[PDB]
Protein backbone atom coordinates (compact mmCIF):
# COMPACT_ATOMS: atom_id res chain seq x y z
CA UNK A 1 0.00 0.00 0.00
CA UNK A 2 1.44 3.38 -1.49
CA UNK A 3 0.83 6.64 0.20
CA UNK A 4 -0.51 8.73 -2.87
CA UNK A 5 -3.06 11.91 -3.73
CA UNK A 6 -6.49 11.11 -2.22
CA UNK A 7 -9.11 10.78 -4.80
CA UNK A 8 -11.62 10.76 -1.82
CA UNK A 9 -10.54 13.94 -0.12
CA UNK A 10 -9.53 16.67 -2.95
CA UNK A 11 -11.31 19.01 -4.91
CA UNK A 12 -13.36 17.89 -8.14
CA UNK A 13 -11.63 20.81 -10.53
CA UNK A 14 -8.15 19.52 -9.74
CA UNK A 15 -6.61 17.29 -12.47
CA UNK A 16 -5.07 14.07 -10.50
CA UNK A 17 -3.32 11.96 -12.91
CA UNK A 18 -3.44 7.79 -13.27
CA UNK A 19 -0.56 7.52 -10.74
CA UNK A 20 -1.95 9.84 -8.44
CA UNK A 21 1.69 11.88 -7.76
CA UNK A 22 1.19 14.62 -10.13
CA UNK A 23 -1.60 17.79 -10.05
CA UNK A 24 -2.32 20.41 -12.39
CA UNK A 25 -4.66 23.18 -10.95
CA UNK A 26 -8.02 25.33 -12.12
CA UNK A 27 -8.89 28.66 -11.92
CA UNK A 28 -9.52 30.00 -8.02
CA UNK A 29 -7.20 27.53 -5.25
CA UNK A 30 -8.36 24.40 -4.13
CA UNK A 31 -6.70 21.19 -2.82
CA UNK A 32 -5.96 17.94 -2.35
CA UNK A 33 -4.92 15.61 0.92
CA UNK A 34 -2.23 12.72 0.78
CA UNK A 35 -3.85 9.39 1.77
CA UNK A 36 -2.04 9.33 4.79
CA UNK A 37 -1.55 11.57 7.27
CA UNK A 38 0.50 11.19 10.43
CA UNK A 39 -0.13 11.92 14.90
CA UNK A 40 3.66 11.57 16.13
CA UNK A 41 7.31 12.00 14.94
CA UNK A 42 9.11 13.75 12.32
CA UNK A 43 7.92 13.42 8.65
CA UNK A 44 9.12 14.50 5.50
CA UNK A 45 7.95 14.93 1.58
CA UNK A 46 9.58 16.75 -1.73
CA UNK A 47 7.46 18.22 -4.17
CA UNK A 48 8.55 19.34 -7.70
CA UNK A 49 6.87 22.27 -9.55
CA UNK A 50 6.82 20.46 -13.29
CA UNK A 51 5.28 23.93 -14.70
CA UNK A 52 4.33 26.90 -13.28
CA UNK A 53 3.26 28.89 -16.59
CA UNK A 54 2.65 32.90 -15.69
CA UNK A 55 -0.22 34.07 -13.36
CA UNK A 56 0.10 30.39 -11.73
CA UNK A 57 0.91 29.93 -8.57
CA UNK A 58 1.04 27.45 -5.22
CA UNK A 59 0.31 27.18 -1.58
CA UNK A 60 2.38 23.85 -0.32
CA UNK A 61 2.20 22.02 3.16
CA UNK A 62 0.13 20.17 5.66
CA UNK A 63 -3.41 19.96 6.83
CA UNK A 64 -5.86 18.50 9.23
CA UNK A 65 -8.51 16.49 8.19
CA UNK A 66 -11.01 19.56 8.38
CA UNK A 67 -9.05 21.93 5.77
CA UNK A 68 -11.15 23.15 3.62
CA UNK A 69 -10.77 21.80 -0.06
CA UNK A 70 -12.25 24.50 -1.47
CA UNK A 71 -9.86 27.20 -0.34
CA UNK A 72 -6.21 27.52 -0.53
CA UNK A 73 -4.00 26.04 1.91
CA UNK A 74 -3.23 27.77 4.74
CA UNK A 75 -6.85 29.48 4.72
CA UNK A 76 -8.38 28.25 8.04
CA UNK A 77 -7.05 26.85 11.37
CA UNK A 78 -6.19 23.95 9.89
CA UNK A 79 -3.41 24.14 7.48
CA UNK A 80 -0.01 25.84 7.10
CA UNK A 81 0.95 26.55 3.68
CA UNK A 82 4.34 28.11 2.06
CA UNK A 83 3.11 30.46 -1.25
CA UNK A 84 5.11 30.16 -4.70
CA UNK A 85 4.88 33.57 -5.02
CA UNK A 86 6.68 35.85 -2.87
CA UNK A 87 7.77 32.49 -0.50
CA UNK A 88 5.00 33.69 2.26
CA UNK A 89 3.83 31.73 4.79
CA UNK A 90 -0.04 31.23 5.64
CA UNK A 91 -2.40 30.40 8.17
CA UNK A 92 -5.93 30.85 8.99
CA UNK A 93 -5.80 33.33 5.83
CA UNK A 94 -2.83 35.50 7.39
CA UNK A 95 0.41 35.80 5.26
CA UNK A 96 3.82 36.65 6.70
CA UNK A 97 6.96 36.94 5.27
CA UNK A 98 9.58 33.78 5.37
CA UNK A 99 11.63 32.94 2.79
CA UNK A 100 12.30 34.47 -0.82
CA UNK A 101 9.80 32.60 -3.90
CA UNK A 102 9.51 29.38 -5.44
CA UNK A 103 9.07 28.48 -8.89
CA UNK A 104 9.25 26.05 -12.11
CA UNK A 105 12.10 23.53 -11.59
CA UNK A 106 12.32 24.11 -7.38
CA UNK A 107 12.48 21.18 -5.13
CA UNK A 108 10.29 21.88 -2.23
CA UNK A 109 10.99 19.72 1.07
CA UNK A 110 8.17 19.47 3.54
CA UNK A 111 9.27 19.06 7.30
CA UNK A 112 6.69 18.42 10.31
CA UNK A 113 7.24 17.18 13.80
CA UNK A 114 4.87 16.26 16.02
CA UNK A 115 6.60 15.76 19.68
CA UNK A 116 6.81 21.50 21.17
CA UNK A 117 5.55 20.72 17.33
CA UNK A 118 7.49 22.08 14.06
CA UNK A 119 6.42 23.30 10.39
CA UNK A 120 9.92 23.42 8.60
CA UNK A 121 9.95 24.34 4.79
CA UNK A 122 12.89 23.35 2.29
CA UNK A 123 13.92 24.90 -1.22
CA UNK A 124 15.83 22.79 -3.17
CA UNK A 125 17.80 21.01 0.05
CA UNK A 126 18.38 24.48 1.93
CA UNK A 127 16.37 24.63 5.40
CA UNK A 128 14.17 27.43 4.91
CA UNK A 129 13.65 28.44 8.86
CA UNK A 130 10.83 27.63 11.36
CA UNK A 131 7.82 28.69 9.41
CA UNK A 132 5.22 27.92 12.59
CA UNK A 133 5.80 26.34 16.11
CA UNK A 134 3.28 24.75 18.49
CA UNK A 135 0.73 24.00 15.85
CA UNK A 136 -2.74 23.16 16.16
CA UNK A 137 -3.12 19.63 17.70
CA UNK A 138 -4.37 16.41 15.49
CA UNK A 139 -3.59 14.70 12.45
CA UNK A 140 -1.81 16.55 9.70
CA UNK A 141 -1.42 15.38 5.77
CA UNK A 142 0.52 16.58 3.41
CA UNK A 143 -1.16 18.83 1.21
CA UNK A 144 -1.52 20.53 -2.15
CA UNK A 145 -3.08 24.05 -3.13
CA UNK A 146 -3.18 25.24 -6.90
CA UNK A 147 -4.21 28.62 -8.33
CA UNK A 148 -4.81 28.41 -12.62
CA UNK A 149 -2.73 25.77 -14.28
CA UNK A 150 0.00 25.22 -12.98
CA UNK A 151 1.86 20.99 -11.83
CA UNK A 152 3.30 19.90 -9.33
CA UNK A 153 4.36 16.50 -8.68
CA UNK A 154 4.33 14.65 -4.72
CA UNK A 155 7.37 12.49 -3.67
CA UNK A 156 6.69 10.98 -0.10
CA UNK A 157 9.64 8.74 -0.18
CA UNK A 158 11.87 6.77 0.45
CA UNK A 159 14.24 8.16 -2.01
CA UNK A 160 14.36 12.13 -1.85
CA UNK A 161 16.63 14.52 -4.27
CA UNK A 162 17.32 16.27 -1.79
CA UNK A 163 17.23 14.80 1.78
CA UNK A 164 17.97 16.91 4.91
CA UNK A 165 21.20 15.74 6.74
CA UNK A 166 20.51 18.80 9.53
CA UNK A 167 17.17 16.77 10.72
CA UNK A 168 16.16 13.19 11.99
CA UNK A 169 12.38 12.30 10.27
CA UNK A 170 11.14 9.36 8.34
CA UNK A 171 9.60 9.81 4.99
CA UNK A 172 6.10 9.89 4.51
CA UNK A 173 6.20 6.72 2.41
CA UNK A 174 6.84 4.98 6.07
CA UNK A 175 3.08 5.52 6.24
CA UNK A 176 2.36 3.01 3.67
CA UNK B 1 -14.76 42.23 -15.03
CA UNK B 2 -13.87 40.90 -12.18
CA UNK B 3 -11.25 37.36 -12.17
CA UNK B 4 -10.52 35.50 -9.03
CA UNK B 5 -7.50 36.76 -7.71
CA UNK B 6 -4.26 34.38 -6.53
CA UNK B 7 -4.59 36.90 -3.11
CA UNK B 8 -8.80 35.91 -3.38
CA UNK B 9 -9.20 34.45 0.22
CA UNK B 10 -6.13 36.43 1.91
CA UNK B 11 -6.55 39.32 4.81
CA UNK B 12 -2.88 39.97 4.49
Amino acid sequence: SRVLLALHDRAPQLKISDDRLTVVGEKGYSMVRASHGVRKGAWYFEITVDEMPPDTAARLGWSQPLGNLQAPLGYDKFSYSWRSKKGTKFHQSIGKHYSSGYGQGDVLGFYINLPGSEIIFYKNGVNQGVAYKDIFEGVYFPAISLYKSCTVSINFGPCFKYPPKDLTYRPMSDMG
Amino acid sequence: EYEERESEFDIE
